[PDB]
């Protein structure tokens, strides 16, 4: 019960980065691949193993893949404090980046590599006794982000058929945006992307940039911090599948729970809590405050209200000192609250999963080590907020034909533009049919 | 000699099955490495009902274990009496069927169905006269709610005139973890009402209440409540494993409790002198499922005294509740509470009182399930991951209308006269 990881861009990399440095920090893996804890040698059936292959020198190797068509970046992985601990196959560069330019990453660029990713994929792929699916890091914004992604997803629904593809996307954000043409490169990937992923999170930088302000005193957030965070939602997530533990959930369950409908597969996710070292101190947070974090808008990672929408599906991981008598009781009070509604088509709207492994915070960061957490993970329609957004700035753009020249001189048609939009238009219009209570 | 096979399939139907053995087990004085050091005799009388016995006088219990992960597997083989199972006898997939009924029923489940099958087959061809089939699972899942069912449905095709009872834990009223749950539970009922001679109704938000409003227990968990089913499971399968007349095999006691054949859902219960454990057994608060035996009527009662007593004051004080009550039972089955009585208690207790209940507030519980499983499906929320398996709408409607039908019937002797 296997799954493989795709970075994909700098943002995917660099998310990556942070992520197997949470996952290592977790299992006590050492930064050249031993275990000392793990006695199965070359190989076992741990619940670890499904995030990480053995070799018969003790070697523990992520079953992941780094993509980008620029080296820059997969370099500092060459290099870094980790560098030890992947294949040397697994990372993968070209020498030209898609310019922030989907066509690029998709047509240009993409196709001279995309031949060789899916090859040491297959290798991965190869080494599994039983694969539940793939696990795709990127930016929407991003020429290889988005450009390249689309290509792979559609490459990997052919090669592998209805299997599992989850994203983890980086919605645009002003406060740290270095392209102009992010609004169309967004709208043209989540278009061709869209029939292809079974579930996709997405991340708005400018709420993870409010929340580090806010919540950990970061007066000027960088990319580091913000990374370190969607660690956590991330670790959390896989949290389920890399411990051993009879309440949890795997790819195939929370999918089943959260997506109602094919295209609406687009939940936000929640964390709790985020909090200083300082302010941690003397201050120690129960099952129902974490849980009751969840449902204030600020707390959010897409910039939206869910007051102003309805919920029809929610997924609370908790892992730490948490017990089921605390669990039940703290949903039993959120169903009371008529502040937070569901549509009238779910009564049933609680996944629920508790995992016994406390979180972990790298050694120089920002979070404190609390002994409880919980992330929600839940799909309300208020996330349409986001894609009014993004189309908006698409519109005003186009409405000019802004930048599209940059698009048609790699190969693409106007067409390609207005079938995306026509494509979101319908998602946007899908997302107040489901909020719309029954006859 | 009148063999029974146990069946436990899911996470939930495994974890209450390995707890049932623990506690008849030692019911029996048999340890975990399958040697018997008990102190009466009456407990190897009928021990051939439950267990194959093997070379050595070593004691193997004629279960079968199933789930299509192999997860709950291995926490079975390494409890307390994990050793004591047929190792041949651990039929685990790999994928899981992630709350998906269409998963167990029809593809995750359909590869490993037939390994379950050849193992059945070898336990039945090595009884004197097989009985029948007890299950334990969930409805609520994907393994033991729709794989489950096909294990009954393939059953019946191979051993047509044996009875098949069933241990079957329900959606709650309130509580839920699994979004769909409605959905699965909907498309096992319609399997159960049809494929199945006896099933008792459990729900965990009536277990749990128990557990933190008698009991006492501040903060209960699965394994507070698997320890309240699997001493109930004992007691209702006390007449099965001791000696007596009343209820002795799962045909006598389906056809003492079962007046119309799709009217098999039954209400368990099990209590903690003689007059106070009458009075707690009958009452509501008592009761594994979350139906009010108040809001019904009861079509026949089945009770289970256990340990030393005056039969004389059991049966005058069942009588008593009977002709106290008797707007409750209905007028045109005479005599339909039947009580047995055997020396020997259960652990920690002298006094035990077990109830089987057929009542027609059961309905309620498939109202309940109906009302949200139509919620679902008239927008079509969560559909596409069921005909993504490859089923068609029109098996969810069928399923929803026998269940409709169920709740008419239960309501058409709900209020019949004489
Ligand atoms: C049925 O749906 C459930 C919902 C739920 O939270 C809303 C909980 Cl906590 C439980 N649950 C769990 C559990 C299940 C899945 C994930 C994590 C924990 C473990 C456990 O030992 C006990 C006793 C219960 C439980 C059962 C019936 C109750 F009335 C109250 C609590 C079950
Ligand atoms: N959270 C987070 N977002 C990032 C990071 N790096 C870039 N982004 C976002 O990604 C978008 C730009 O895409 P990039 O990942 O930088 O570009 P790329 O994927 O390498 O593709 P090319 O531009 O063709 O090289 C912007 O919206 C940035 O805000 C990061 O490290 N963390
Ligand atoms: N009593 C009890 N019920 C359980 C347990 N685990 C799960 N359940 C019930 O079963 C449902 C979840 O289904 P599950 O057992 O995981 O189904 P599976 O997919 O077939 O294994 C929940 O609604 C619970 O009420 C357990 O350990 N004890
Ligand atoms: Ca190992
Ligand atoms: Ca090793
Ligand atoms: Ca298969
Ligand atoms: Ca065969
Ligand atoms: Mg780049
Ligand atoms: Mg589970």
């Amino acid at each position: 019960r296997e799954c493989i990881s795709i970075h994909v861009g700098q943002a995917g990399v660099q998310i990556g980065n942070a992520c197997w440095e949470l996952y290592c920090l977790e299992h006590g893996i050492q930064p050249d691949g031993q275990m000392p804890s793990d006695k199965t040698i070359g190989g076992g059936d741990d619940s670890f193993n499904t995030f990480f292959s053995e070799t018969g020198a003790g070697k523990h190797v992520p079953r992941a893949v780094f993509v980008d068509l620029e080296p820059t970046v997969i370099d500092e992985v060459r290099t870094g404090t980790y560098r030890q601990l992947f294949h040397p196959e697994q990372l993968i560069t070209g020498k030209e980046d898609a310019a922030n330019n989907y066509a690029r990453g998709h047509y240009t660029i993409g196709k001279e590599i995309i031949d060789l990713v899916l090859d040491r994929i297959r290798k991965l792929a190869d080494q599994c006794t039983g694969l539940q699916g793939f696990l795709v890091f990127h930016s929407f914004g991003g020429g290889t982000g988005s450009g390249f992604t689309s290509l792979l997803m559609e490459r990997l629904s052919v090669d592998y058929g209805k299997k599992s593809k989850l994203e983890f996307s980086i919605y645009p954000a002003p406060q740290v945006s270095t392209a102009v043409v992010e609004p169309y490169n967004s709208i043209l990937t989540t278009h061709t992307t869209l029939e292809h992923s079974d579930c996709a999170f997405m991340v708005d930088n400018e709420a993870i940039y409010d929340i580090c302000r806010r919540n950990l005193d970061i007066e000027r957030p960088t990319y580091t911090n913000l990374n370190r965070l969607i660690s956590q939602i991330v670790s959390s997530i896989t949290a389920s599948l890399r411990f051993d533990g009879a309440l949890n959930v795997d790819l195939t369950e929370f999918q089943t729970n959260l997506v109602p409908y094919p295209r609406i597969h687009f939940p936000l996710a929640t964390y709790a809590p985020v909090i200083s070292a300082e302010k941690a101190y003397h201050e120690q947070l129960s099952v129902a405050e974490i849980t009751n974090a969840c449902f204030e808008p600020a707390n959010q990672m897409v910039k939206c209200d869910p007051r102003h929408g309805k919920y029809m599906a929610c997924c609370l991981l908790y892992r730490g000192d948490v017990v089921p008598k605390d669990v039940n009781a703290a949903i039993a009070t959120i169903k009371t609250k008529r502040s937070i509604q569901f549509v009238d088509w779910c009564p049933t709207g609680f996944k629920v999963g508790i995992n016994y492994q406390p979180p972990t915070v790298v050694p120089g960061g920002d979070l404190a080590k609390v002994q409880r957490a919980v992330c929600m993970l839940s799909n309300t329609t208020a996330i349409a907020e986001a894609w009014a957004r993004l189309d908006h700035k698409f519109d005003l753009m186009y409405a000019k034909r802004a930048f599209v020249h940059w698009y048609v001189g790699e190969g693409m048609e106007e067409g390609e533009f207005s079938e995306a939009r026509e494509d979101m238009a319908a998602l946007e219009k899908d997302y107040e049919e489901v909020g719309v209570d029954s006859v | 000699m009148r063999e029974i096979v146990h069946i436990q399939a899911g996470q939930c139907g495994n974890q209450i099955g390995a707890k049932f053995w623990e506690v008849i087990s030692d019911e029996h004085g048999i340890d975990p490495t399958g040697s018997y050091h008990g102190d009466s005799d009456l407990q190897l009388e009928r021990i051939n009902v439950y267990y194959n016995e093997a070379t050595g006088n070593k004691y193997v219990p004629r279960a079968i274990l199933v789930d299509l992960e192999p997860g709950t597997m291995d926490s079975v083989r390494s409890g307390p009496f994990g050793q004591i199972f047929r190792p041949d006898n651990f039929v685990f997939g790999q994928s899981g069927a992630g709350n998906n009924w269409a998963k167990g029923h029809y593809t995750e489940g359909a590869e490993l169905v037939d390994s379950v099958l050849d193992v059945v087959r070898k336990e039945s061809e090595s009884c004197d006269c097989l009985q029948g089939f007890q299950l334990t699972h969930s409805l609520g899942g994907g393994t033991g709610s729709g794989m489950g069912t096909l294990l009954i449905s393939k059953i019946r095709e191979e051993y047509p005139d044996r009875i098949m009872n069933t241990f079957s834990v329900m959606p709650s009223p309130k509580v839920s973890d699994t979004v769909v749950e409605p959905y699965n539970a909907t498309l096992s009922v319609h399997q159960l009402v049809e494929n199945t001679d006896e099933t008792y109704c459990i729900d965990n938000e009536a277990l749990y209440d128990i557990c933190f409003r008698t009991l006492k227990l501040t903060t209960p968990t699965y394994g507070d409540l698997n320890h309240l089913v699997s001493a109930t499971m004992s007691g209702v399968t006390t007449c099965l494993r001791f000696p007596g007349q009343l209820n002795a095999d799962l045909r006598k006691l389906a056809v003492n409790m079962v007046p119309f054949p799709r009217l098999h859902f039954f209400m368990p219960g099990f209590a903690p002198t003689v007059p106070e454990l009458t009075q707690q057994m009958f009452d509501s608060k008592n009761m594994m499922a979350a139906c009010d035996p108040r809001h019904g009527r009861y079509l026949t009662v089945a009770a289970i005294f256990r340990g030393r007593m005056s039969m004389k004051e059991v049966d005058e004080q069942m009588l008593n509740v009977q002709n106290k009550n008797s707007s409750y039972f209905v007028e045109w089955i005479p005599n339909n509470v039947k009580t047995a009585v055997c020396d020997i208690p259960p652990r920690g207790l002298k006094m035990s009182a077990t109830f089987i209940g057929n009542s027609t507030a059961i309905q309620e519980l498939f109202k309940r399930i109906s009302e949200q499983f139509t919620a679902m499906f008239r927008r079509k929320a969560f559909l596409h991951w069921y005909t993504g398996e490859g089923m068609d709408e029109m098996e969810f409607t069928e399923a929803e209308s026998n269940m409709n039908d169920l709740v008419s019937e239960y309501q058409q002797y709900q209020d019949a006269t004489a």
